[PDB]
């Protein structure tokens, strides 16, 4: 309602099946209703929570009976690695997705979720001055060996740890944020006050200590490019400490052809490529290979 | 609308009787009540869009021809063209994607509306710019060339017209197997009017037989009966289609659209011709009237042939030259007074009848607009002297027949003078400026008249459908089944039928079609150059303001 | 390259005199009918001695009965008065000829006054219309004929 | 938007760009639909102009 | 040579439609509305003063 114009996002409420109170039990043959939702009928606002006529899907889970939070998490931990295994761009070939974790913040629980998304290989996005399970682990990050004093907080961390947890078993939840920061760069701190506008180079941000040398090269402006973003393609490009390789912008021409966006190419070509170590016929095959399947 | 709820409460015409005191309804309400930016937004938020927009620019066109005012009838039918010509814009966005299914878009049986064709409610909505578009024009020839490939030529119908063998071949390509060809072939609009154009210039050859050569004073023969036969079921088809086309009031609707009027002149007029015919007093009589009623029924072949995609345009064009040939016949007939009886009078016809005196007056001079220039019979120059009259002048007898027995001579050298003077102007200035008028109104009338001839064409194209296939000479064949249709009921058009699911999805593909339009022009007016002086001048404003607080410092 | 574009505007003229052509003519010859109507002559003066009155040529000597000399020349029991023409038949009718006249009038209104001039109204849109488009045509065509040659 | 691109760095730059104009009105009477041709007809006039 | 002095004149044809571009009143609201917003960003980080 702000931009009149938009493009109606999308969003995918993941929920649990047992925690929806106005059910009304959608057809049982094949699923196909058009059926409402009856949504302010309710006395009750206990552990009965509805679903949202705001998001693009809801993707409900059907754990056991109706009752807790907990089955969901496991589904999306699955889930959201699924995604991350797919790739992006026309003809099934790109990059593989990005995926990442926004830790506004949580609980107890909070912090043991996110420790199985790092074991995929999440990179989460916790912000910091938020709170509860994102300020806890917001003062471990910035707590490393340089700003840190060594191993005096090693003992310190006794104490940050419940200044945001008055709840007990204090022990595993020290014990299981230094397994968190195992991984340590599958996971950036959302500076407070210092982004949203920026937030989207922030992401980005996030996205290249992921990558940084396993995981398919995403190469920070290739991934411009499958975003369809021209702002952050040129500053990357035009400015921060410009280093770009050969098959730095070989890769990133590819999916600039590849998915459509001929303003991609032009900054390309403007930066000059190769074009007689660019176009192998490998590649003009490939190029011809992402025609679409009905077409003439 | 109030005193219309009002005169509806203690009682088109039947919405009063639907609408007593969710998207639907409200866009119902605001088009009742006139709230124009209301009834767009309305409109935007429901399903069957095309057909609202439509049924909007029905109930506008209706409801304002029931304002007792000329200012809100004018407000309430400018928002009609606001809903018409974005249901144009709407169809153009469907028509553009799927042609197949935005032809479903108009065959659709919306529930609404009372349960009106989108097309049905086009036609009454008299929305001439939703035919004219190419969407609705291209789904037109495919109804009237029904279940026969409307791409087809025009020659290869005739040929197969002429041999129904040829039907089953490779030509005329289609969408009992054998028995399922033939009613798709003969059924089809085209066939239904070939066999109505072909059977009536056959009635035009037998009206002629029986005029030029059998019509002896005998009481008649083979052929005058045929003819009778035939016209006995061109008065049985113009009688029921204008009965079909309660009882009295359909009567008046008929008795205008003045082509039925020429259907009943020629009828009337024929009447009167075999009446007189068969009596033996008015023989002679008999005969004038039919020769009378030839032109008629010929001049009602010009009539079928405006359905044609290439002549029915030009037909239409023809009587709005009217106003124009009406001023040559008044400047003319101005001028045919002043000439032929100042000639009439300074050369003195001694024959002075007055079937003959009003012939020199009007009928010789209006024929010297044609080449017809008869000089001897005007100029004594070129006749013979004679003292043919008693009169004490000079006179010089005329050769010709009619042109007087001995006219005078005194001022025929002015009589040559005023014979020039007329074909100045009849044939030099009132010709030639006529063809002025005729080029002027060709340019104003056509882009009128096409945009006329489209839903013209679309009303032809629908009543054929409700014409059976079968020839007038044999359509007793057809009208003995409708005679037995209402007799074995007394013991006891297009219309594609949409499924239950198949109904959503072509809401939900043409409600995607609206909001990528109401996406698309919603952006076209925030990149207006008007919005971004809009914008701006909001922004440097706003910027203002943030220099007003910083002022104090 | 124009006169074939102004095809569809001679076919309509074509249609309309040919419908106003069977109109005016059988009724002419129905109204005043000849002794001599054999089908290459009655099919003469149905069409062809209509047509030609578009172009000047308005035999009054065979239509009109006052520009006739009356004879008996009919055996029916009717007026006849012999025309003089060699195809106007022997001996036409007498019966309704101020409705002949007339009927000659309405021809010439609308064949030389109506459509005639009718036409050049169609010619003088489609030659405003189509010279645009055939003279960006005719660039293509010439560039064609050229390279033959 | 690539065509017109790819064309403003080749060479033969007036026959290729009456050689697009070949194609595409040769791929228009090619293409089963309507949509698609004349998108791709009109691809073609820029090229032509 | 035929090319080149070919593509010399694609280049200045490309390089004037693209001054004609950027020099229509429409791009100059563009590029002003882009001014605009963009200076009122840098009165966006005073406020705080
Ligand atoms: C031997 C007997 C059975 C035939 C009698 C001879 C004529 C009376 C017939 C033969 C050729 C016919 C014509 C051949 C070409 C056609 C095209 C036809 O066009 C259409 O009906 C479809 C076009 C459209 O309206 O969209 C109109 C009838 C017409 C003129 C026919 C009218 C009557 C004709 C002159
Ligand atoms: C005093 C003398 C000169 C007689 C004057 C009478 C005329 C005013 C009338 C008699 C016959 C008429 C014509 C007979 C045939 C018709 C067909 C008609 O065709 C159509 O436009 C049909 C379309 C439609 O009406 O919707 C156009 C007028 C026209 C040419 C008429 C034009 C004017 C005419 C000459
Ligand atoms: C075209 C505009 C300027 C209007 C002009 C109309 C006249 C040219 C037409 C309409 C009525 C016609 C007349 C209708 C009745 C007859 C009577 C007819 O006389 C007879 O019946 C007896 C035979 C004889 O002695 O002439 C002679 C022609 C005449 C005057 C016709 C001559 C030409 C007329 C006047
Ligand atoms: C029933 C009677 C009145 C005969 C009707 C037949 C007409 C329809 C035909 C016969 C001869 C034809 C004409 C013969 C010579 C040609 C040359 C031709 O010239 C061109 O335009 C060449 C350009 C091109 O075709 O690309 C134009 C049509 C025309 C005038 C024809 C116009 C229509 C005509 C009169
Ligand atoms: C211009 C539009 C309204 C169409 C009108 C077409 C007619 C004016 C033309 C086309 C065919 C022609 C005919 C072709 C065949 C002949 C037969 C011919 O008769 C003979 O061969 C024997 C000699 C005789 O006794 O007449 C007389 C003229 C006639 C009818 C021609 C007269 C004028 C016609 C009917």
């Amino acid at each position: 309602m702000a931009s009149t114009g938009g493009t109606k996002v999308v969003a995918m409420g993941v929920a649990p099946w047992g925690v929806v109170r106005n059910r009304d039990t959608l057809i049982n043959p094949k699923g196909s209703f058009p059926a409402r939702y009856r949504w302010r009928g309710d006395p009750e606002d206990g552990v009965q929570f509805p679903l949202d006529y705001n998001y693009s899907a809801f993707f409900l889970v059907d754990d056991g009976t109706h009752g807790c939070l907990g089955g969901e998490n496991r589904f999306r931990l699955r889930l959201e690695s699924y995604i991350s295994q797919q790739k992006t761009g026309v003809g099934g070939t790109g990059i593989d997705i990005p995926v990442l974790l926004l830790l506004i913040d949580g609980d107890e629980k909070m912090l043991t979720r996110i420790e199985n998304a790092t074991q995929a290989q999440l990179p989460c996005l916790l912000v910091a001055g938020s709170g509860g399970a994102a300020d806890c682990l917001a003062e471990t990050l910035e707590d490393t060996l340089a700003p840190g004093s060594g191993g005096a907080r090693q003992g310190e961390a006794r104490d940050r740890i419940r200044r945001f947890f008055p709840k007990g078993d204090l022990e595993v939840l020290q014990a299981q944020v230094e397994r968190i920061m195992t991984r340590k760069e599958l996971l950036t701190v959302y500076s407070s006050e210092d982004g949203s506008e920026e937030f989207e180079t922030i992401v980005l941000k996030a996205l290249v200590k992921a990558c940084g040398e396993a995981s398919a090269y995403l190469d920070e402006l290739r991934l411009a490019v499958a975003w369809n973003r021209v702002d952050i393609a040129q500053s990357e490009l035009f400015r921060g400490d410009i280093q770009w390789r050969s098959f730095h912008l070989e890769a990133s021409l590819m999916d600039a052809l590849l998915n459509d966006r001929p303003e991609f190419v032009r900054l390309l070509i403007s930066h000059g490529l190769s074009l007689g170590h660019f176009l192998t016929p490998m590649r003009l095959a490939q190029l011809y290979s992402a025609a679409p399947s009905n077409s003439l | 609308i109030r005193n219309l709820l009002d005169q509806a409460s203690h009682s088109v015409g039947h919405v009063l009787r639907m609408l007593l005191g969710p998207w639907s309804d409200l866009l119902l309400w605001a088009l009742l009540l006139n709230r124009a930016q209301m009834a767009m937004y309305f409109w935007e938020m429901g399903s069957n869009a095309v057909s609202s927009a439509l049924g909007a620019c029905l109930l506008l066109r209706v409801m304002a021809r029931l304002e007792p005012d000329a200012e809100e009838a004018a407000r309430r039918k400018d928002l009609a063209f606001k809903f018409e010509g974005m249901g144009v814009d709407l169809f153009g966005e469907c028509y553009r994607s799927s042609e197949v299914r935005a032809a479903r878009l108009l065959l659709r049986r919306c529930p609404l509306w009372g349960d009106a064709t989108c097309l049905q409610l086009a036609m009454q909505a008299d929305a001439r710019a939703f035919f004219a578009q190419d969407g609705v024009q291209s789904l037109l020839t495919q109804k009237w060339w029904g279940d026969m490939a409307s791409t087809t030529p025009i020659w290869a119908l005739v040929l197969a017209f002429f041999c129904p063998p040829l039907i089953y071949t490779r030509l005329i390509t289609f969408r009992r197997r054998c028995l399922r060809r033939w009613f798709h072939f003969w059924g089809a609009p085209v066939t239904i009017f070939m066999g109505n154009v072909v059977s009536y210039l056959l009635f035009l050859l037998l009206f002629s037989r029986v005029l030029l050569v059998d019509f002896q004073p005998a009481p008649p023969g083979s052929l005058e009966l045929l003819l009778y036969f035939w016209a006995f079921t061109l008065l049985c088809e113009e009688l029921r289609q204008g009965l079909s086309g309660s009882l009295s009031q359909r009567l008046r609707l008929y008795l205008a659209d003045s082509w039925n009027q020429c259907d009943l002149v020629a009828l009337t007029c024929f009447l009167l011709g075999v009446g007189c015919r068969l009596t033996p007093g008015l023989y002679h009589l008999g005969r004038t009237v039919l020769c009378i009623d030839f032109m008629v029924f010929t001049v009602r072949l010009l009539h079928i042939f405006t359905v044609n995609k290439q002549l029915g345009p030009k037909i239409v064009i023809v009587s709005k030259m009217m106003k124009d040939v009406f001023f040559f016949l008044f400047f003319l007939g101005v001028w045919l007074v002043a000439y032929g009886v100042a000639t009439e009078g300074l050369l003195r016809p001694r024959d002075s009848d007055f079937p003959s005196i009003l012939r020199r007056v009007f009928y010789r001079p209006y024929l010297q607009i044609f080449g017809q220039i008869p000089q001897e019979d005007m100029d004594v120059a070129l006749m013979e002297h004679s003292n043919c009259s008693s009169e004490p002048g000079f006179w010089a007898h005329p050769p010709g027949a009619q042109a007087g027995t001995c006219v005078s001579q005194y001022a025929n050298w002015l009589v040559v003078l005023l014979l020039v003077i007329f074909l100045l102007v009849a044939n030099i200035l009132l010709v030639n400026l006529l063809i002025a008028m005729f080029s002027y109104t060709f340019g104003k009338v056509q882009g009128n008249s096409d945009l006329y001839w489209k839903a013209q064409r679309y009303r032809l194209i629908r009543e054929f459908h409700s014409r059976p296939a079968l020839a007038p000479p044999f359509i007793v064949i057809s009208h003995l089944r409708l005679l037995l249709r209402q007799l074995c009921r007394r013991p006891r058009h297009f219309r594609v039928y949409l499924s239950k699911e198949a109904e959503r999805k072509l809401l939900t593909w043409e409600s995607v079609h609206k909001e990528n339009f109401l996406l698309a022009r919603a952006r076209d007016k925030r990149e207006s150059d008007s919005e971004r002086l809009k914008r701006t001048s909001q922004k440097v404003d706003l910027a203002l303001k943030q220099l007003g607080h910083i002022r104090e410092y």
